RNA sequence: AGGACCGAACCGACUAAUGUUGAAAAAUUAGCGGAUGACUUGUGGCUGGGGGUGAAAGGCCAAUCAAACCGGGAGAUAGCU
RNA sequence: GCUCGCCGGAAGACCAAGGGUUCCUGUCCAACGUUAAUCGGGGCAGGGUGAGUCGACCCCUAAGGCGAGGCCGAAAGGCG
RNA sequence: ACACAGGUGGUCAGGUAGAGAAUACCAAGGCGCUUGAGAGAACUCGGGUGAAGGAACUAGGCAAAAUGGUGCCGUAACUUC
RNA sequence: AAUUCCUUGUCGGGUAAGUUCCGACCUGCACGAAUGGCGUAAUGAUGGCCAGGCUGUCUCCACCCGAGACUCAGUGAAAU
RNA sequence: GCUCAACGGAUAAAAGGUACUCCGGGGAUAACAGGCUGAUACCGCCCAAGAGUUCAUAUCGACGGCGGUGUUUGGCACCUCGAUGUCGGCUCAUCACAUCCUGGGGCUGAAGUAGGUCCCAAGGGUAUGGCUGUUCGCCAUUUAAAGUGGUACGCGAGCUGGGUUUAGAACGUCGUGAGACAGUUCGGUCCCUAUCUGCCGUGGGCGCUGGAGAACUGAGGGGGGCUGCUCCUAGUACGAGAGGACCGGAGUGGACGCAUCACUGGUGUUCGGGUUGUCAUGCCAAUGGCACUGCCCGGUAGCUAAAUGCGGAAGAGAUAAGUGCUGAAAGCAUCUAAGCACGAAACUUGCCCCGAGAUGAGUUCUCCCUGACCCUUUAAGGGUCCUGAAGGAACGUUGAAGACGACGACGUUGAUAGGCCGGGUGUGUAAGCGCAGCGAUGCGUUGAGCUAACCGGUACUAAUGAACCGUGAGGCUUAACCU
């Protein structure tokens, strides 16, 4: 049982759940919209919808969790320089989910995740 | 009770082992000589009887 | 909560140092007992000349538990030593005289008004 | 572990009784591209709730 | 100096869980012993079945050994199913 | 292409042994591949291995193998 | 008998830590092992932690737990010294 | 006694309690001197017994981490 | 001319071992288990020699006699040998009553306390260790008691493999020997993915005669039932004292079961800190990856017990054994025969849970539907054009609900999640900046910084217009009313 809990194992250990959302959030900020599976969007609603909580407000010391589980600093230079001032008044809900048919080779239910203000 | 001789289902699945004790004194007497229990019980009757004659004797 | 095979220390000047519980008394199938309780114990270690001997089988009352006893406020009283006070088998009264270390308020009774009067510290 | 008789093919119909599929009830029609798609899903063209939610 | 010492490779296979239509017609995982010698391993060479070989257990001799395999006597023989 | 993960006295490089086109391109997806496959050690069709000095051959010889004659043995043969 | 968790000889020996060809993390270099994607019940397979107790368990402290390096001090019986 | 039936022989030790073990006892059912006898340091993945340490062995099990099981796609056996 | 004597005579002439083993066959034939049998066994009964001072019959019972049980050992060789896995343990059991504790009695060689034996009673309860393959037993210490048996002497397609029961090896012993020992000692592979039946859960279908939404009733079924101890009564009754009650009452335990996370804890690999070696981020400073989560230190929610609340009843009926009351048969007597009372954890209830597929499909309560025509084998008829209600499912967000299904909440009116703000929470005073110190490091900002599941808010995102499904007043028969 998982009463009142929160978190999908995703048939992976926690060190790979760590390292996968590194690149998945690491590329959504780049292209503003990507194709992923729907449980890697719906558990990612516990992840990427908090990984935009990562994108709130610039200090000097706030350049750092976006280094930490990202291993990247270029995308850091995109978030608080461009996207922080972009989503400057939205109090949550910075994304949108588009269930977009099923994956070919395994019938996996895919979806599109994206930003709210993509244009 | 059963003996623990070799043979198994001829030994351990039968009550070939006897033990006869005394009520007012408490003197046991076992026997596991032959396969039959009445070659043992009746033998342990004799051995308790052999103890019994000594009970007056060893005392006196 | 003391089961069998449990080494306990000694809380009086009886003469023993290491005892071991061999039976929890006082109840049918009574698996455990805390403070204010009676257990049959043996003696595993005693002084070279005392009131006791290595291997005496006798009763004792449990006075300090590492496990804990609760109070109606919710406060639970634990210790860091598991010691006990040796009793007679028949009169079932303490044999030693000089009580070592503090004890608790659950110990007091008509049966055990004697020990708390000799205790150095009662919480 | 394993059967002791041959199973009847009539039982094989009864085991496969609940094993049937189920098709879709009704397809959500788009209101701008005017085409059927899956309910709560986008169209094939890239429309959802009327608007063009994705340039393909 | 050592049929010395701890311990890699190497060599062995003692315990335990696995696995038992297996990953595998004997293996893995954890440990274990030996690990300068009565060591280990290449390339060859030799010994042939009532024979071989054997720090010996009836062991081993092409996944088979109290008498190897293949062919033949031979449609052995069967008071038995 | 971008990160990420693993190996690294190897899960890297290199040969013998052994394999005997698997190698390189083009093409194809029926079968083959424990799924798809647009891919492939798959099919099909083309290519591709250059030596006085490297290896073999070759000159030696060991364990050994054979053996003129020779010896022995019904015969076959045994030993040399 | 498989694109088989096996077996197969020789040559090659980068950095840091390290006695080390141990181990760790790595370089060069090479791969992510031919079904996936979900769900997060029992249940086994592996794992980690555990109050108080500490062998009572059990055929049996089996396995687990624990011990573990380098210096230095110190070290019994007995000895075939 | 790796040998003793009786036999859990008896006594001592050890344990709260010991059909085990360690000392004796000799009544050796049926030891015994190169199919050697007795003893023996060192040795042993050798047999038994006892202690300390140690701990989910256990009391008395709880909780997480993964690999399957279960759901959906693709494929798809088996003994009987 | 033959103890050819195994004497209708296999040859003039012939012993063993095989656990290294093998073939052919057999339930024609052994070992376990079933079967019949009940000798033996066990358990009762009859007689009463006697013991018990006297007193057979409180307690016992010689000599004998009669049964019951299938339960000991056996007998038999009917099932099974083209396989029916056995000792003990472990895990789970369930049944009997010939009752171990508790309950109810009778008698006593029963003052009480304590027993004795007998009867009723199977609801519930009914130890841990040491020894040993164990069983059994002994012992230690418990307990209210440590019941006895049936169950393939229950249970290996559940586990264990110590014992027995392979091959290795040895002693004692026997045999010249190969070898063997109901003689020991060391070592020695426990397979099976569940078709059915059965069981535990959980669905689908159709039915219950218009449809839908609900509430129930409760046929029936299940669960549950144990007990100590202290105190009062009371040192009272009793007894010479010692000793020490009935009944009734109170309190606290044990064991068990249910519920639970407020507490007390564990766990908490997604919260946080410390720290080792290395690698990378140009480089410092910072971080991060990997090293069992690298090694620790802690901790939220959740889940949890060792954490804390309940639970066993009281009561009613009918009784068992037993005690009676009136009372004839039987001028008395007499619990019975007519009548009649009392009487136990058994019974039925009372307690909880399940429950109308209770086909005997029940009940009450609420909502929905008042369109047109053809056909002929003219009717519970078929078909066609309008109509699509109540509601339902589907879909999405979801859950302290869950294998899946099902269940529950919610779908813009909207707080269903996620995000966001607030809050708490927990690691434990961040980073950068200063400052001191040769430096490591310390101090200033500083419960700062961070913060998983949580508490309060927020539509910020994602929960779509539709469509689908289900329709259009509901058979016959009498009956009763109303007209
Ligand atoms: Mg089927
Ligand atoms: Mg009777």
């Amino acid at each position: 049982m998982r009463h009142r809990k929160s978190g999908r194992q995703l048939n992976r250990n926690s060190s790979h759940r760590q390292a996968m959302f590194r690149n998945m959030a690491g590329s959504l900020v780049r292209h503003e919209i990507i194709k992923t599976t729907l449980p890697k969007a719906k558990e990612l609603r516990r992840v990427v919808e908090p990984l935009i909580t990562l994108a709130k407000t610039d200090s000097v010391a706030n350049r750092r969790l976006a280094f930490a589980r990202t291993r990247d600093n270029e995308i850091v230079a995109k978030l608080f320089n461009e996207l922080g001032p972009r989503f400057a008044s939205r109090a949550g809900g910075y994304t949108r989910i588009l269930k977009c048919g099923f994956r070919a080779g395994d019938n996996a239910p895919m979806a599109y995740i994206e930003l709210v203000d993509r244009s | 009770y059963r003996t623990s001789g070799a043979g198994g289902q001829h030994v351990n699945r039968t009550e070939s082992a006897v033990r006869i004790t005394h009520i007012p004194t408490g003197i046991v007497t076992q026997c596991q000589n032959d396969r039959s229990q009445h070659k043992n019980k009746d033998q342990a009757m004799k051995q308790m009887k052999a103890k019994l004659y000594e009970l007056e004797m060893q005392k006196k | 909560m003391i089961q069998e095979q449990t080494m306990l220390n000694v809380a009086d000047n009886s003469g023993a140092r290491r005892v071991m519980c061999i039976k929890v008394l006082g109840g049918s199938h009574r698996r455990y007992a805390g403070v204010g309780d009676i257990i049959k114990i043996t003696i595993k270690e005693a002084i070279p000349r005392g009131k006791v001997k290595k291997g005496d089988v006798l009763k004792a009352v449990v006075v300090r538990t590492k496990k804990g006893v609760r109070r109606p406020d919710g406060s639970v009283i634990r210790f860091d030593g598991n010691a006990c006070v040796l009793l007679n088998n028949n009169s079932e009264q303490p044999i030693g005289t000089r009580i070592f270390g503090p004890v608790t308020r659950e110990l007091r009774s008509e049966k055990f008004m004697k020990i708390i009067s000799l205790a150095p510290e009662v919480l | 572990a394993v059967q002791q008789n041959k199973p009847t093919r009539s039982k094989r119909g009864m085991r496969r009784s609940h094993d049937a599929l189920t098709a879709v009830t009704s397809l959500s029609v788009d209101k701008t591209s005017g085409e059927k798609h899956l309910r709560h899903h986008i169209t094939a063209d890239g429309y959802y709730r009327g608007r063009k939610v994705i340039a393909k």
